[PDB]
């Protein structure tokens, strides 16, 4: 049941500021539609910032994976620069039924902390990171200081 | 020391070590009690990835610390 699932993630994020997450609702206080927002990974182009993700955790939750679509635009091979969408397959397609959103937004933080062209989202950003280590440090550090405020 | 591996499953893992233990031996002790493939194991610790032919002492991994395990495939 989706009602007896999200209110455990809402209270466990409320008690713990050291985990770095806000689960802040899109309606008022429902049981599903969330801005899941993490703090930026330090010593890296994604340091120090609020990384905002819109989330439908679908109707059959605990069993269904989150539809993770970014408001904050991020220049990264696995996370979309143009759309919002993400590639990490056991997070978005092949779910384990007891993963919390407190564990899933800390997975996007660890995906940004050391970039790799392996699970592909925006294809010309994966071509850019294979070619580059100078204009990726120009574009991703500027995009973190503007979009992750 | 008992350092804690944060999975992408729900099921959370004890890792039985001291600072001499290899990142090789970290990937073998996760394939033991969880079953997770060495190419899926993208391990992350504070500014850094855990590179495979290395020690725990390279990274500043202190007693009872959290290692962040990301399950990274090649497609989705």
């Amino acid at each position: 049941s989706r009602a007896k699932r999200i209110m455990k993630e809402i209270q466990a994020v409320k008690d713990d500021p050291a985990a770095h997450i806000t689960l802040e609702f899109v309606s008022e206080s429902d049981i599903h539609h969330l801005k899941g927002t993490f703090l930026g990974p330090p010593g890296t182009p994604y340091e120090g910032g609020k990384f905002v993700v819109d989330i439908e955790v679908p109707m059959e939750y605990p069993f269904k994976p989150p539809k993770m679509q970014f408001d904050t635009k991020v220049y990264h091979p696995n996370i979309s620069s143009v759309t919002g969408a993400i590639c990490l397959d056991i997070l978005k397609n092949a779910w384990s039924p007891v993963i919390t959103l407190k564990s899933a937004l800390i997975s996007l933080q660890a995906l940004l902390q050391s970039p790799e062209p392996n699970d592909p989202q925006d294809a010309e950003v994966a071509q850019h990171y294979l070619r580059d280590r100078e204009s990726f440090n120009k574009t991703a550090a500027l995009w973190t200081r503007l979009y992750a405020s | 020391m008992q350092i804690f591996v944060k999975t992408l499953t729900g099921k959370t893992i004890t890792l039985e070590v001291e600072p001499s233990d290899t990142i090789e031996n970290v990937k073998a002790k996760i394939q033991d009690k969880e079953g997770i493939p060495p190419d899926q194991q993208r391990l992350i610790f504070a500014g850094k990835q855990l590179e495979d032919g290395r020690t725990l002492s390279d990274y500043n991994i202190q007693k009872e610390s959290t290692l962040h395990l990301v399950l990274r495939l090649r497609g989705g």
